């Protein structure tokens, strides 16, 4: 046997493998065998078997997706394009009001008369739509120590303005609507990204700059533009380009053409950014590491009007991130936290993070449940000290 | 071959569907089988490197140019299965004819061929043999100097 | 420009740019159609494209000068309640080498530092914050120079 | 008909108001491997490749 | 099977285990209903002709579509072979677990509801990237590592193995190991190794794979590379040769070098961005780590940093032992004469070494390899060194 | 093997059998030292079994023959404590625990937790095993878990502490060390494991927990402790020994929050203000603030629920002809509820003569009664509206008016007894429908208050000639309101009694259900204290003798989680009615722990797979009081299923199941869902009527109200609201002939689980204090090393928050400190003194 995890554990373990074989009998006895036809559980077969999809084959009849190109005269009279079937001059349903349809939407419309019967929403694509954060980070401020002045410029860019619109109304303010993040690695940039993204009230779209380098020509525009098109659809939405210098890359155009796809993505990112048309209530983010990289049109103030710098903590914003790391965590009572900030030289987050899980590390290869001091100071000497070198 | 995520299809595409094939029954099949193997390249570099994985085909033989005996030989071996005449030389053949490869070799062969279809006889004569040279080198050698002056 | 280069996609645009430029001039003149065209570079457009029958006006835009940016600065604090104290002329020699959006940037950087302030007006002091602000300029840890 | 014979890659008949697999049609297997055996080689050997 | 989670304190303790009797009282009653009942009466009449109602509402000629986007209402567009798409109503008896953008939905023939979906081809790149079990061999064939191997089973092994140790103190595990050392030292022995004894799906990945030919199908190696490692379970991505896509960086580059670094920015973003990596460990390979980037190689990217030395003198016995294992051998063999010299020697050497022996032993035909035939195979493997004598000595 | 140098300084022990027996004294001390140390010295591998220890595995017979009868001075000492760390890995008898009470005495610590764990298990077996005869035996055993206990607590294991403690039942002893820092952890661990534990200890663990609370001074904990053990002495002591007014007003909240009031004395300083806290009269200006600050204050009629002009009007024109009568009762139910606690209404208020006679016979009945649930809690207003309707042409106008002064007073407490004052003439009327209608009202507006002048004015109505069978029940079930938890003697002989004056014909009536509902009522939560009511009714005829015995068997057990009671149920269900009583027991008993709870869904699952129709009839009501006001998608699913079913009682059952799983969460899904069923039952109507009441509950209140018995964590219960829920579903269980008949005011039952969703945060001096707060799922943070998070998936908003099912809160900012812990409801924040 083994050297003994705990009193209960075999009493553990009997009660899962019963619990097994009883799931697995229930099983057996129901039978829900798999389907390769993709069918749900017999228990699911719910209304299916009959009673709502007999009730829904009846009344419910097939719709074809179609876009209106063209609305003549007032009179109700719509253009519409059936993919891949035909083109049709036709009219509305009972059900549908005017003022519903509008030229260039998607338009279920009935196979007999080809009349309008419900908008349909816009087709995104698919690479576009999966940028959209859906479920939010669980971090918050109180998670980055170390930057409280960044903090404070970056929610007044991306937070307060949403939150608090009527304070610069009052006054007569239009708050910047963009912000650059820079800094060495490590540094807490992303941090501070998921951070808005979990407070923000708004849409957060997070766009890595790589996604927007594509094969064929004219591809990272067409994103952008859709990507773009997308926010203004909602009332505020936050667009955070992570590594921005991947397309962000100053013009360098001569001779031989060199990264032209990948400058023309740059520009409609500008153009959208600030161009004839009014952007939106979209607020923008970007972090990157090479700041200068960036083109002075993409700098310029009206498409990243603050520029956040980041940089390796003081020894008070040290022992606040060896203390937010070290919250959950099983350590004594008594760590000076402050003797380990001291002790690391200028570091990073991350490496403070390292400590900690190395720390852990040492305690749980020593066959202990609580990580010392002489633990902490011995991922200290490991991390800052062995790997000086990286 | 060349590689298995090449154009960017993730191995999808049917050239590396096959090598893909190819590469599971060579790993499929036992050494001790009596089954071997032999793939010729004359890109040796442009080869897949999974097929010279340790566990597949390994050992490489290189062929350097033929020499003169080398020549005669091919020459002999490509001309065995045509009507030649008394007293054809063709070692007198491969001497007129310096510095050929397997191709030149090939193609003499036929244009001799085609030279004595003209004269309207069933045989290859050492004149024949002699004009085809004639102009299988020449023109190879036109080729080469073309591609000399596509490259000034 | 249009380079002999075996590079493909570049021809596609090329290809575009040709159908542009007999739109703009060729068969069929237009005489009911305007364009205006905005460049940041200009050292890079085809001589074709240049030309004077399609692009006859070529206005430069120059950085601001001193008066030029003191109009700006005005014009983006027309709605601001800003003090009578501003000395819109110190501002704008203070704020060389800047553009009209840099300009801006430091108009609404002084709103928002009265706003951080808790402030009802702007104030000179407000306003040459902003422009440190905008200016973006870092410091090296240590101010040797006299 | 059976499925055992309804195999991989076999050409089969539908009905027409249904679709009903009704029949196995005759497929092609285009065998392009039994030609290109050459025995045990005769006449070639290392005396005549000679070099 | 859907099961209750239990989240108790998940370490074994009283708590857990009245919480987990509970679920075992209550799923002993419901195997005595059922049973009890199927005894009263069989109900396999009531179970099946549902199935017959089923097969009635969806007709025989179902057709194959392609499922485009789901209203969220039991609705759906679909778009059928030639390319139309139709607005059609999601039927009750299909899982829709199984939904997702580009599955192949079964459609009604008339009506064109969903009715079904299909199972997809399980290649996106999984059969050419997945290793299997490693030809090489078992941890056995690795001599004189050791604490490498300590680490790197810290690293990727332990938490499969026993997570409880790590749910205990709160830490998560090491994110990622790079091993890095000189040419012919061991490290891709120890992936392959640790790929054949884990029990999550290993994918190996070489650095010159990702320099594409098409622009931006090297980001899009990497993402597809990382897309398919969440989708199975869990996953060590172990990206072999890495000095060939990640570098120090100088902006001051032209040609393939940007797409290079565009592949490496993907990289970094993958390995530690705004998303959480789900459970999926990453181990690099580098003969030259002093060329990689900062970011590349920084703590919450690449956590643990593993050097391989050359063998000293002990270790150079074992492999020797390891590697003649399978070889007759003459009496008469002075391994210890081999190894003494200080010639930095590397276990490929060593390899080496033994596979000529026994080639030339085969070609003069013996029976066993010979003391004299070991020697003279290792003056012509060290025969490969060049360089210039006086030049920097 | 190739270390095996450790191999060979171990035999230089192990050879050396007798080392320390050799007459030398260089090989006593330094020897067994040596080898102590390599023992104990640790490994860079969590494999298994450190290398000294597997090394010396085989030398046990040797090691045992050292130790045998030698010296006792040190070198039996030291010989037994190595015997006894040995002893791990044979893992034979407890010669671990035998060498350690005869060995060295030192401190555990230098031998590990791996070590402590197996010495502690060794403890709990032979504690256990060990007869109390032995006493003087179990002292070393006492002094070593003594030992044990704060090396757990000090090294992170407050768990394994609690759980050596329970197994030798020795629980009291941790009040005496648990130290200020891991008194959270423990405390949250026993209350815990309360649940899961039988009777017999579950008071105790409560009892140490609240020990260890009040010792560190967390009185709202304290008193939440006491609230569950249901221990009333405890709990006025707890709040009267509180001497922070501020921390008394906490406690009073939470006191009125879960219905129970105590009776101050005079002298207490703030009496008058702690005792209008309890009796919730400020509740509805604290409701209305709430409204006016989220912008609900409009009312809305129930078109604007049904929106019919969404659904495709295929038949606009000569439609199904439903009942107009039954649709327009539909309409009264689903203004009430939608318009609940508001005050305002755009269709009673405006002209509400014209919409009562719109109804027929009962209908206006519930009309009138609509109008109080419109205006609850606001008693002060509540006559002035009614009295128009008080007096009335129609006795059923006047019994509804009656029936709304009960309802608006429900749920608060004056020191003018509205309801008495006006309900007490009519209760003995001649008209058995003004008598329903005062029974009803009294029973709401003081259910769960033990009145004994209401008591007695009420029982004599059960007994009285001229009472119909409804009235009779209706009588039985106010008793019941007004003495749950009570074990009433009265109330008890009385329902006996009347049970068995009735005849076997008399008792075929379904309205006779209510009487056992009463007695279940009555005696709600006290299991194994219904012995003498099984007994005293085991003389009733047979079918009705099986209705009441389970059903107050199900309703005494209550919130429980008794596994044997819920098999018993089970082997009812596999005959007559009491099965689907049966089925909705299961729920009433399981309502407690989620484990439980989904248990349960799975189990009924299988009874609608396999059932009779009856017992189907009784699954959905079933679901829908184990999941109140928590919409989860499976179980909407599995109603959604049975509303489209050929059971026309299971499908009215599955619809109105559907609406209280719903009910007060404006879920988008679920009203899409009920606006599909109006149109599959378009020309049907009692699914239709059915369909309104499930809108109109979805819809209660505007998401500001709440039917969960629970509250406070989902740890306590609310007697009231039990009372309520099973008042309409046992009501329900026959639904064809009181539902969908002459008496459907029973479903102004709710009324009673009625409550807010609200998290309103005061100052101080009791005034409105905005204070901004993370609201998301909770997170079960038990045996967790640290202080990891306790919410997930959370969001900020300011502090008038609507708090759904699950969903925790946390304050932001430390800028304020809360009085109490749980976050919900009403809370007194402070400032916090070392903010910066
Ligand atoms: N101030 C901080 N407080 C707490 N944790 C920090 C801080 N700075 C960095 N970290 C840690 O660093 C880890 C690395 O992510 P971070 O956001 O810092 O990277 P980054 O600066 O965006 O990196 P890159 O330059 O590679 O894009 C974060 O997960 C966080 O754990
Ligand atoms: N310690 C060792 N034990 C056994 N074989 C070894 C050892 N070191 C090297 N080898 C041999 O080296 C051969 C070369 O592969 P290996 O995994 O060692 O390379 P590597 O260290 O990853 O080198 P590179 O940096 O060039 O990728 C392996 O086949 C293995 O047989
Ligand atoms: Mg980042
Ligand atoms: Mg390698």
């Amino acid at each position: 046997k083994t050297y003994g995890q705990s009193t209960y554990s075999r009493q553990i373990k009997q009660v899962e493998d019963d619990i097994q074989q009883l799931l697995k009998k229930i099983n057996e006895l129901t039978g829900i065998k798999e389907s390769d036809t993709g069918l749900a559980p017999p228990a699911l077969w719910d209304l299916a078997a009959d009673k709502q999809t007999l009730q829904s084959e009846q009344p419910l009849q097939v719709a074809r997706c179609t876009k209106i190109i063209n609305a003549d005269s007032e009179d109700p009279k719509y253009i519409i394009n059936v993919k891949q079937f035909a083109k049709f001059v036709v009219d509305l349903s009972d059900q549908v009001a005017p003022t519903d349809i509008e030229e260039g939407m998607r338009v279920g419309v009935d196979r007999n008369k080809y009349q309008i019967h419900i908008p349909l929403p816009p087709k995104i694509d698919p690479t576009v739509t999966m940028m959209q954060v859906e479920e939010k980070p669980d971090v918050t401020y109180s998670d980055v120590g170390g930057c409280k002045e960044q903090i404070e410029k970056l929610r007044e860019v991306v937070e307060t303005p949403l939150l608090h619109p009527e304070r610069f109304v009052n006054l007569g303010i239009e708050p910047p609507k963009g912000v650059l993040l820079f800094g060495p690695p490590g540094t807490g940039k992303t941090l501070c990204a998921r951070a808005v993204a979990n407070r923000t009230d708004a849409c957060f779209i997070r766009v890595i700059g790589s996604e927007l380098v594509q094969k064929y020509v004219g591809e990272g525009a067409r994103m952008v533009r859709e990507l773009f098109e997308m926010a203004r659809t909602k009332k505020a939405c936050l667009i955070f380009f992570d590594e921005i210098d991947a397309i962000g890359g100053a013009r360098f155009d001569d001779g031989a053409g060199g990264d032209n796809e990948v400058q023309r993505t740059m520009l409609e990112l500008i153009n959208q950014l600030d161009g004839f048309d009014p952007r939106g209530n979209i607020k923008v983010l970007m972090a990157t590491n090479r700041p200068d990289t960036l083109d002075p049109a993409l700098m310029r103030p009206g498409r990243l009007d603050r520029k956040i710098e980041f940089s390796l903590p003081d020894l008070e914003g040290r022992t606040h991130i060896f203390k937010i790391h070290a919250r959950s965590m099983s350590v004594e009572r008594d760590i000076r936290f402050e003797l380990l900030a001291r002790l690391c030289p200028n570091s990073t987050g991350a490496e403070i993070r390292s400590v900690c899980t190395e720390a852990g590390m040492f305690a749980i290869r020593a066959r202990r449940k609580i990580a010392t001091e002489k633990d902490f100071l011995e991922a200290v000497n490991k991390v800052i000290k062995s790997y000086a070198k990286f | 071959g060349s590689s298995r995520l090449e154009g960017g299809s993730g191995g999808d595409s049917e050239v590396q569907r096959t090598m893909l094939e190819l590469l599971n029954q060579l790993d499929g099949f036992e050494a001790t089988k009596n089954i071997k193997v032999i793939m010729a390249t004359n890109r040796i570099d442009i080869l897949d490197s999974a097929l010279l994985r340790p566990g597949r085909i390994d050992r490489k033989i290189e062929f350097p140019p033929p020499n003169e005996e080398a020549r005669l030989d091919i020459l002999k071996i490509h001309s065995r299965k045509m009507n030649l005449t008394r007293g054809i030389n063709l070692r007198k053949i491969a001497e007129l004819m310096p510095g050929a490869s397997g191709a030149e070799v090939k193609g003499v062969c036929t244009e001799a061929g085609m030279y004595a279809l003209r004269e309207r006889r069933v045989h290859v004569t050492q004149e024949d043999f002699e004009m085809a040279v004639a102009k299988v080198m020449q023109k190879d050698s036109e080729k080469n100097m073309s591609i000399k002056k596509l490259w000034k | 420009k249009r380079f002999d280069s075996e590079k493909a996609g570049d021809r596609e645009v090329q290809r575009t740019m040709l159908e542009l430029l007999n739109q703009l001039d060729g068969f069929q003149p237009n005489t009911q159609v305007k364009v205006i065209a905005a460049t940041n570079r200009v050292d890079i457009l085809d001589p074709a494209l240049l030309r004077s029958g399609r692009l006859d006006r070529k206005i430069e835009f120059p950085m601001p000068n001193e008066e030029a940016r003191a109009r700006i600065m005005q014009i983006h604090s027309r709605k601001m309640n800003v003090s009578p104290d501003v000395n819109y002329e110190e501002l704008a020699r203070c704020t060389d080498d800047f553009n009209g959006a840099q300009c801006k940037a430091v108009c609404v950087e002084a709103g928002m530092i009265a706003l951080r302030r808790g402030a009802t007006e702007l104030t000179h002091e407000d306003y040459m914050e902003g422009i440190l602000e905008v200016q973006a300029k870092k410091k090296a840890n240590l101010q040797y120079y006299a | 008909i059976d499925i055992n014979d309804v195999t991989p890659n076999c050409r089969v008949a539908l009905r027409n108001d249904s679709y009903t697999l009704h029949k196995i049609l005759p497929n092609k297997v285009d065998p392009l491997v039994s030609l290109m055996m050459v025995e045990k080689v005769p006449d070639s050997t290392y005396e005549m490749i000679g070099g | 099977a859907s099961k209750l989670p239990l989240v108790t304190p998940h370490t074994q303790c009283r708590l857990k285990l009245l919480k987990l009797e509970r679920i075992k009282d209550y799923l002993l009653m419901e195997e005595e209903f059922i049973r009890n009942q199927e005894q009263m009466k069989p109900l396999e009449e009531k179970q099946e002709e549902e199935r017959s109602k089923v097969d009635d509402l969806r007709g025989t000629p179902m057709s194959v579509g392609t499922l485009e986007e789901i209203i969220d209402d039991n609705h759906a567009i679909v778009s059928t072979s030639v390319g139309s798409e139709h607005y059609v109503s999601i039927l009750s008896f299909v899982d829709k677990d199984l939904l997702e953008p580009g599955c192949s939905v079964l459609l009604n023939h008339k009506v064109h509801a969903v009715i079904g979906v299909l199972m997809d081809d399980t290649d996106p790149l999984v059969t050419v990237m997945k290793v299997e079990k490693a030809p090489q061999e078992t941890y056995a064939d690795i001599g004189g590592l050791d604490n490498q191997i300590q680490e790197i089973k810290e690293s990727v092994e332990l938490p499969l193995t026993h997570p409880e140790y790590y749910e205990e103190m709160g830490i998560k595990p090491p994110k990622g190991v790079i091993l890095y050392g000189p040419p012919g030292t061991g490290k891709t022995l120890l992936a392959k190794a640790v790929a054949n004894q884990t029990s999550a799906t290993f994918l190996r990945v070489v650095g010159s794979e990702l320099i594409q030919k098409y622009l931006g199908d090297g980001p899009k190696l990497v993402r597809e590379l990382f897309r398919v490692a969440e989708e199975h379970a869990p996953s060590i991505v172990f990206i072999d040769e890495i000095d060939a896509i990640g570098t120090k960086r100088y902006d001051s580059n032209s040609g393939g070098e940007r797409e290079i670094q565009r592949t490496m920015l993907e990289l970094l973003n993958q390995l530690d961005g705004f998303d959480s990596r789900g459970d999926v460990k990453v181990i690099m390979a580098t003969n030259r780590i002093e060329t990689l980037d900062p970011a590349l190689i920084r703590p919450g990217r690449i956590d643990r940093k593993i050097e391989f030395p050359l063998p000293d003198e002990k270790t150079k016995k074992r492999i020797f032992q390891i590697h003649t294992s399978r070889m007759t051998l003459a009496d008469d063999v002075t391994l210890d004469d081999l190894i003494m010299a200080k010639d930095d020697l590397s276990g490929a050497d060593i390899k080496a070494i033994c596979t000529e022996a026994g080639l030339m032993a085969l070609r003069e035909r013996r029976m066993k390899v010979t003391n004299e035939d070991f020697k003279k195979s290792k003056e012509n493997v060290l025969y490969k060194k060049q360089e210039g004598t006086p030049e920097g000595l | 093997e190739l270390s095996e140098e450790d191999k060979q300084l171990q035999d230089e022990l192990e050879m050396l059998v007798e080392r320390l027996g050799e007459k030398d004294t260089s090989l006593y001390r330094p020897a067994l030292e040596e080898l102590r140390r390599q023992i104990r010295s640790s490994t860079t591998s969590m494999t298994s079994v450190p290398k000294p220890l597997k090394f010396l595995r085989p030398h046990y017979g040797k090691l045992k023959e050292i130790y045998e009868n030698m010296a006792p001075g040190e070198n039996k000492r030291f010989a037994a404590d190595i015997i006894s760390v040995l002893a791990m890995t044979m893992s034979g008898e407890r010669e671990c625990l035998k060498y350690r009470l005869v060995g060295s005495q030192e401190e555990l610590a230098s031998w590990g937790h791996e070590y402590v764990r197996h010495l502690a298990g060794e403890v709990a077996k032979e504690w256990q095993e060990l007869d109390d005869a032995e006493k003087v035996q179990r002292e070393p055993l006492l002094t070593l878990v003594k030992e044990i206990v704060p090396y757990n607590m000090a090294h992170n294991a407050e768990h394994e502490a609690c759980d050596l403690l329970m197994e030798i039942e020795q629980v009291d002893m941790l009040e005496k060390d648990i130290d200020e820092n891991a008194y959270a952890k423990v405390c949250l661990y026993l209350t815990s494991c309360v649940n899961y534990v039988p009777e017999p200890e579950n008071s105790a663990l409560l009892r140490c927990a609240l020990g260890v609370f009040r010792k560190f001074s967390r009185f709202p904990e304290a008193l939440r402790l006491a609230l569950m053990l249901n221990d009333m002495e405890l709990v006025e002591d707890i709040f009267t020994s509180c001497k922070d007014v501020v921390v008394q007003k906490q406690m009073a909240f939470m006191l009125g929050r879960h219905g129970v009031f105590l009776e101050l004395s005079e002298d207490v300083e703030e009496y008058e203000d702690l005792t209008e806290i309890m009796s919730n009269v400020q509740l509805n200006s604290n409701f209305l603030a709430l409204a006016r600050e989220l912008d609900i204050m409009e009312p809305k009629v129930p078109d604007d629920i049904y929106k019919t002009h969404l659904e495709n009007n295929r038949f606009g024109g000569s439609g199904s002809q439903v009942d107009s009568a039954r649709m327009n009762l539909a309409s009264s139910f689903v203004n009430g509820f939608v318009n609940a606690a508001f005050g305002q209404d755009k269709l009673l208020t405006d002209d509400g003569n014209k919409w009562l006679y719109k109804n027929k016979d009962h209908g206006m009945l519930s009309a009138a009664a609509s109008l109080g649930m419109i205006l609850l809690w606001d008693v002060d207003g509540g006559l002035t509206q009614i009295d128009k309707y008080l007096y009335s042409s129609e006795d059923y106008i006047k019994s509804g008016a009656l029936l709304a002064c009960g309802i608006v007073n429900s749920g608060v407490r004056n020191e003018c007894d509205p309801a008495l004052a006006l309900l007490s003439d009519y209760v003995l009327h001649n008209s058995n429908t003004m008598r329903l209608g005062s029974i009803f009202g009294l029973g709401l507006a003081y259910a769960g208050s033990n009145r004994e002048d209401v008591l007695t004015l009420l029982l004599p109505v059960m007994g009285d000639s001229k009472s119909s069978m409804e009235v009779a029940g209706v009588t039985a079930l106010a008793c019941g309101m007004i003495a749950v938890g009570s074990c009433n003697g009265d109330v008890t002989s009385t329902i006996l009694q009347t049970i068995m004056e009735k005849s076997e014909t008399e008792l075929k009536d379904t309205y006779a259900r209510w009487l056992p509902l009463g007695l279940g009522l009555n005696h709600l939560g006290k299991g194994e204290a219904i012995e003498a009511i099984l007994a005293a009714l085991e003389v009733v005829s047979e079918p009705f003798r099986s209705f009441a015995n389970t059903l107050v068997d199900v309703c005494a057990y209550a919130g429980s989680g008794n596994v044997l009671k819920v098999q018993q149920l089970l082997h009812i269900c596999s005959m007559g009615a009491h099965q689907g009583v049966a089925v909705l027991g299961i729920a009433l008993i399981a309502m407690g722990e989620e484990i439980g709870a989904e248990m349960a869904l799975r189990t009924f699952g299988h009874l609608l797979r396999y059932g009779e129709p009856t017992l189907r009839r009784a699954v959905p009501l079933a679901l829908a009081l184990i999941s109140v006001s928590n919409p989860r998608l499976n179980i909407l699913d599995t109603l959604s299923k049975f509303s489209h079913d050929a059971d026309p009682e299971v499908s009215y059952n599955s619809i109105f199941a559907m609406g209280m799983v719903g009910s007060g969460t404006n879920n988008a899904r679920l009203a899409a869902m009920l606006r599909q069923l109006a149109q599959y039952h378009a020309k049907d109507p009692n699914n239709l009527f059915m369909v309104r009441l499930a809108q109109g509950l979805t819809h209660l209140g505007k998401g500001t109200l709440t039917l969960c018995p629970y509250h406070s964590d989902r740890q306590l219960m609310s007697q009231v609201a039990v009372a309520g829920l099973l008042t309409v579903l046992v009501s329900f269980l026959d639904v064809r002939n009181i539902i969908l008949g002459k008496s459907h005011y029973v479903l102004y039952g709710l009324v009673a689980a009625m409550q807010p969703r609200m998290l309103v945060t005061f100052d101080e001096e009791l005034r409105p204090l905005p204070v901004s707060v993370r609201v998301g799922q909770a997170v079960d943070v038990v045996g967790q090393a640290g202080k990891p998070k306790t919410i997930t998936g959370f969001q900020t908003h300011t502090t008038p928050v609507l708090l759904a099912h699950g969903e925790r809160a946390e304050l932001a900012t430390e800028e304020f400190l809360p009085v109490t812990p749980i976050l919900e409801g009403f809370v007194i924040l402070r400032k916090n003194p070392n903010y910066d």
